[PDB]
RNA sequence: GAAGGCCGGGGGCUAGAAGGCGAUCAGACACCACCGUAUUCCCGGCCGUAAACGGUGCCGCCCCGCGGCCGGCGCGCGCGUCCCGCCGGCCGCCCAGGGAAACCGGGAGGCUCCGGGCUCUGGGGGGAGUAUGGCCGCAAGGCUGAAACUUGAAGGCAUUG
RNA sequence: GCGCUGCUGCAGUUGAAACGCCCGUAGUUGGCCCCCCGCCGCCACGAGGAAACGGGAGCGCUCCAGGCAGGCCCGUUGGAC
């Protein structure tokens, strides 16, 4: 059945993108893809989205520009401390210099970066460069 | 912009004509199906087409870098006639492997512009192309393989008329664009020469 | 474009970028080709040796649908639209 | 006596109309004429070695026909590296057509910081990966310092292109020394071909070659 | 390896078939692979049938034929010549 | 839950383990020919194994192109069991991609750029599916399942002879 | 060393290895939706609780392994954390 709604999202993201395509559709739509969507949007990876009411698990379509290299989740959410992200940086990230991981916080989803300089930790949802 | 005697010329010519099969990227340019099932082409597309390919050919300085390439006996002669007048290079019959790839051939030529009338019948100058950075345009019929071709133009390509008429209208306009001749008085030369005589 | 702590690129040359699928044309991509169109005066019939320049990679062209794809940038470019 | 270019490129980098090899590779011009480098790597710059020479026999009707397979790779310390291979019925051909082939084929090598920036670059701009046969290579950035953690092999390859820290990995079977170090070299190859947010910047193309 | 994709018989969207007897050697076989041929000949050789109809009374009569279904197993066909060893290209030819 | 096999009743034509006999052979108690018991068939009940194979576990998403067949439904007209589609199923070829390759491409793809969910199995070759225990079964046997000792290779795909 | 015990991070068409198939309890996993209430997990901080070892500030046992010292006008000299 289906379980994680994002890791397909993302799949079909880079699917599309591999062969340079234009728009995607992402089926079951939740607020999660979309704070997802919105930082991919707002560090510049995947310019404008919509989204479709239907009453039932509303659509959403995105559109492409060609700069997203690969998008992931981590299905079994762990815990991150403060004070250990630099050892999944180096785990997951090409480099130190670009990239970002997202977590979820108790004050929102937000970038590891800026979790960095709240000096505060939490839940590993995923990640793109 | 299409004129009355350009349309009455490619129907009479029966160039508007396809084939049974079709081809996902080539429905764009279908209009209609017969009874039979022969497919219909788009005479404003097929004109577009043209005239786009004719302004790619004008933007290189020299002609004697553009190749003409066709294995089909009906081909010769219109190829002949379109280089002839357009002083390009030809290679007509069989196309030698290694003709782009090995120096050592005695016909090597380092085109920068390739020209062909069916990629199934030339598909293995398609490759050597490939190989050396070279881009390409084919004439294509309702169901062709557009694999390394850039430019395709929607027409039929079996007929001994459609053949030559094409090339006739493509070596008009590219000589108009260069300013030799104007559009409006008629060109002296007629279509008859570059479709091939029997006998 | 990738700078030093004092601004100054540091990078050996900026490859091209495919027109269609904003990507990178690597050093070794033998099947990437540019290609030119030609604008043409009020009086048609002649060229004003203006060209606007394409660039595509091997990957779309080995897939095919170059063809649509140049279609809708001369459109975005030109008058064709 | 003296060398007569043979191609459009060959005529014309004997003529002073192209002035850098970054201007052949940028568009992904082949190179097919040894001088066409030479005249461009005049001094002793680039440094040749021989990493491995293997004997291959033929069976037939009355006893088996022997040759050798040579491996050379060629640069500059300077973002520079080539690997070529030959085989010929003597030791000494077989070299110099492995020489040839390895200064044919080249590739630029991008190399970037880790973490801080201040100088010259001094490892690789990223995690780059490498595949041929069973043999899957990683190099990971490494801080300034820290020198070539890899195998003799594949540390003669980084200390050629001109890397001086990074971090190697290595998976499959890695005895085979050609397939290593064709999987190092696609790696170095494929540097040049990762978008970055740095290359985001949208350049309008030039008419001119 | 293996080295045909049907496995050396045409068994589609089931799990077992009823069987025959070679018409050869009496060997057990599926029926999905037994090689099978149709022929249609004359219970006459043509050398004699005009001699028969020479002798036959009746008048507008027709040489009546024989239809027969022949059934061969794998190692049979391949000695009698009914098929052939092919190379590895040619194996995927499917035109008499 | 194939076939064979067993228990208790029916039935008895073909074929045919065992057995007999004629040939062949140096030998032939085997291959070939002939006769022939159990069995092959039905009823009730045990056994619970097969190259029980697509040698590919189940649920779910995305995914080049061309084509054939089966079932159902809708559209169009010049009304043909025509052609344009949708769902489900069975197949063929195949660009990318993948792989040690043969090859797969309705995945064996989206994976060292290596995290969708669940269950089972394996860790060099023999000794050995053996010994000893346990459960099951009328039995034949099935499920579970070592150690000492020994050994430097055993295997897969492909190339030339 | 060994990503040959594999959570990170193995393999299961042909090399060793997907139960003959179905139902099914325990177990594991479970679409989307309400901005503010309660509880559980989670993150951060804090209190409380032996040192030695380990890290670490300062000091020229001639250096070093070490130790907690020394000169003078010493943070109340110091042995912080
Ligand atoms: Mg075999
Ligand atoms: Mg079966
Ligand atoms: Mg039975
Ligand atoms: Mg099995
Ligand atoms: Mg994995
Ligand atoms: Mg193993
Ligand atoms: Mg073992
Ligand atoms: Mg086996
Ligand atoms: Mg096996
Ligand atoms: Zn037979």
């Amino acid at each position: 059945v289906r379980i994680n709604v994002l890791r397909d999202a993302l799949k079909s993201i880079c699917n599309a993108q591999r062969i340079g395509k234009k728009q995607v559709i992402v089926r079951p739509s939740s607020k999660v893809i979309i704070e997802f969507l919105q930082l991919m949007q707002k560090n510049g990876y995947i310019s404008d989205f919509a989204v479709v009411d239907n009453h039932r698990s509303n659509r959403i379509v995105v559109n492409l520009i060609g700069r997203l290299n690969k998008a992931g989740v981590i299905s079994p959410r762990f815990d991150i401390p403060a004070n250990d992200i630099e050892k999944w940086v180096v785990n997951l990230l090409p480099s130190r210099l670009f990239g970002h991981i997202i977590l979820t916080t108790s004050q929102g989803i937000m970038d590891h970066i800026e979790a960095q300089h709240r000096q505060i930790g939490g839940k590993v949802i995923g990640y793109f460069y | 912009q299409l004129k009355e005697a350009d349309v009455k010329k490619m129907l009479v010519a029966t160039t508007h004509l396809g084939v049974r099969n079709i081809d996902r990227r080539m429905q764009f340019y279908i209009f209609d199906r017969q009874k039979d099932g022969t497919f219909v082409f788009n005479l404003q597309k097929v004109w577009a087409k043209i005239v786009f390919a004719a302004r790619i050919l004008v933007t290189i300085d020299d002609p004697a870098e553009i190749a003409v390439v066709a294995n089909r006996p009906d081909a010769q002669r219109a190829i002949l006639k379109f280089c002839k007048y357009t002083h390009a290079t030809a290679f007509p019959g069989r196309f030698i492997p290694g003709n782009f790839t090995n120096r050592m051939n005695p016909n090597y030529c380092e085109p920068r512009l390739l020209l062909v009338n069916d990629p199934v019948v030339d598909r293995q100058a398609i490759l050597e192309a490939s190989y050396v950075n070279i881009p390409t345009i084919s004439l294509c019929n309702s169901d062709a393989n557009l694999k390394f071709i850039d430019v395709a133009i929607p027409c039929n390509n079996k007929t001994p008329m459609s053949i030559g008429l094409i090339y006739w209208l493509l070596a008009r306009e590219v000589l108009r664009l260069k300013g030799s001749i104007s559009r409006t008085e008629e060109w002296d030369v007629k279509p008859d020469l570059f479709v091939a005589l029997p006998e | 474009g990738m700078k030093n702590s004092s601004g100054v690129v540091v990078d050996a040359y900026i490859p091209r970028k495919c027109s269609a699928t904003n990507r990178l044309i690597g050093p070794k991509d033998h099947a990437a080709v540019q290609l030119s169109v030609a604008r043409v005066n009020d009086k048609g019939k002649m060229i004003e040796n203006n060209y606007v320049t394409f660039a595509f990679c091997g990957a779309i062209r080995s897939r095919g649908g170059v063809d649509s794809a140049f279609m809708l940038l001369a459109q975005e470019h030109g008058l064709m639209e | 006596e003296e060398w007569h270019p043979s191609t459009k490129l060959g005529r014309l980098v004997k003529a002073g109309k192209i002035e850098s090899l970054y201007d052949i590779f940028k568009y992904s011009l082949p190179i097919k004429e040894t001088e066409i480098i030479d005249y461009f790597f005049p001094k002793s710059e680039l440094a040749e070695e021989v990493c491995n020479i293997m004997s291959v026999q033929k069976q037939t009707t009355a006893g088996q026909r022997t040759r050798f397979r040579a491996h050379v790779i060629v640069g500059n310390r300077d973002g520079f590296i080539g690997y070529g291979a030959g085989v010929s019925k003597e030791v000494a051909n077989a070299i110099k057509k492995a020489a040839k082939n390895a200064r044919l084929n080249i590739v630029p090598v991008r190399r970037g910081f880790w973490g801080g920036k201040l100088g010259d670059p001094h490892t690789v701009s990223s995690k780059l990966s490498g595949k041929c046969g069973s043999v899957r290579v990683r190099l990971i950035p490494a801080p300034r310092g820290a020198g070539i953690v890899a195998s003799p092999t594949v540390a003669k390859v980084l200390e050629f292109a001109g890397v001086s820290d990074v971090f190697t990995r290595q998976s499959g079977h890695s005895r085979t020394l050609m397939n290593s170090v064709g999987a190092v070299y696609n790696a170095l190859k494929s540097s040049y071909s990762i978008l970055t947010p740095d290359l985001w910047k949208k350049e309008q193309l030039d008419h001119v070659q | 390896p293996v080295k045909r994709r049907n496995n050396g018989r045409s068994k589609y969207n089931c799990g077992h078939t009823n069987i025959v007897r070679c018409q050869n050697c009496h060997r057990c076989v599926p029926k999905d692979k037994v090689i099978k041929r149709f022929t249609i000949r004359n219970i006459v050789d043509n050398t004699i049938a005009d001699d028969v109809l020479n002798a036959c009374v009746i008048q507008g009569f027709a040489i009546p034929k024989l239809y027969n279904k022949v059934q061969y197993c794998v190692s049979c066909s391949i000695h009698n010549h009914i098929v052939r060893v092919r190379s590895r290209e040619d194996r995927k030819i499917r035109t008499p």
